[PDB]
């Protein structure tokens, strides 16, 4: 694994069009499929990608942890958790789009 | 490998004044824009500030959308220029409408044959959403495809061609019906546009893989395809498609 360790793995992920404040946002603004998008709350922030689950209840869900698999690490100092750490979706079988999501935190702040 | 440019400004221009070189995803603040969007630039060699805002390519992304879809926009932004989109009325209107200095809108398009035409058109503007997203350009400025949008003779109808005319369309979508016809055009064909009675330019029509195509390849019968009769035969939809703008002056 040390080894394999040597290439990290890759992601495309396309940016969706529709943006917002929150997942909420984006939904009323006809985003209505589960995946990907940035969103940006206030004007003095910097915009930030993150998962929309829009097929659960009535969407609008702007999820900001998750697991499945274990595939990131969670033993992590006060830092990384106040910056957020993990994969936030994707690249879903043979698409443009990261359609799945991954293991993260989406952080404190 | 999606990664975005640390360069702000007004347009796509304005990231090209400022430092800018590659053809790639910024964000851009118009002046009366109350937060600041995400926009996929294109540069050239020359210091060419493009602000797209519509592509076609495959066939992932359909474009048979509601108001409040095309209002706010749909599909996704590659910094490689691989994916389909319509950017959203609200944006092109805040975008190109920032006074003191005019737009133009320059079509490019593309064939299942290798051939690539451009057409041109002068002061662009798409008035706001009280205006109901309305097209209004000076006039057609040249290229080997064709001022499509000064309407186009196609059967046998003597005033098609004024009712094919776009220069002065407001936007219509299946759910806000603004195009003059006694039906919906943006049901027919199943897309959105400004649509008259009904176009002699679709760059948002369903799609078709190889080309041609005729009546019987909807139920319908229509041409719901990407057509723009200046350049080809209403038959035939395009494989790709673009829209941009850039100030005038850099012209």
């Amino acid at each position: 694994q040390m080894e394999y360790c040597r290439t990290p793995c890759t992601v495309s992920c396309n940016i969706p069009v529709v943006s917002g404040k929150e997942c909420e946002e984006i939904i009323r603004k006809g985003g209505e499929t589960s995946e990907m998008y940035l969103i940006q709350p206030d004007s003095s922030v910097k915009p930030y990608r993150v998962y929309c689950d829009m097929n659960t209840e009535n969407g609008g869900w702007t999820v900001i942890q998750n697991r499945q698999d274990g595939s990131v690490d969670f033993g992590r100092k006060w830092d990384p958790y106040k910056q957020g750490f993990g994969n936030v979706a994707t690249n879903t079988d043979g698409k443009n789009y990261c359609g799945l999501p991954g293991e993260y935190w989406l952080g404190n702040d | 490998t999606v990664q975005i440019h640390d360069i702000t400004g007004k347009d796509c221009q304005d990231i090209a004044n400022k430092g800018a070189k590659q053809s790639g995803l910024y964000f851009i603040k118009p002046l009366k824009a109350n937060q600041q969007f995400l926009v996929y630039c294109e540069i050239d060699g020359s210091g060419n500030g493009w602000t797209v805002f519509q592509k076609r390519l495959d066939g992932s992304v359909d474009f048979k959308k509601n108001w409040i879809q095309y209002k706010e926009g749909f599909g996704h932004l590659s910094p490689t220029g691989t994916t389909e989109f319509w950017l959203g009325n609200e944006k092109i209107h805040l975008i190109s409408t920032q006074s003191a200095i005019p737009y133009a809108l320059r079509v490019e398009l593309e064939d299942w044959n290798g051939r690539t035409s451009t057409a041109d058109y002068a002061m662009f503007k798409v008035g706001p959403e009280a205006d109901k997203y309305r097209l209004t350009y000076a006039y057609f400025a040249g290229g080997d495809a064709g001022d499509a949008f000064d309407g186009f003779d196609f059967g046998d109808d003597p005033s098609d061609k004024f009712f094919t005319s776009h220069n002065g369309m407001q936007f219509s979508t299946w759910d806000n019906d603004n195009d003059k016809f006694e039906g919906n055009c943006a049901e027919q064909d199943g897309s959105g546009w400004w649509m008259n009675k009904c176009h002699a330019g679709h760059l948002n029509g369903v799609y078709y893989q190889g080309g041609t195509y005729s009546k019987a390849s909807t139920p319908n019968g229509y041409d719901n395809g990407i057509i723009w009769a200046t350049w080809k035969t209403r038959w035939y939809s395009m494989k790709k498609t673009t829209m941009k703008i850039i100030p005038f002056n850099r012209l």
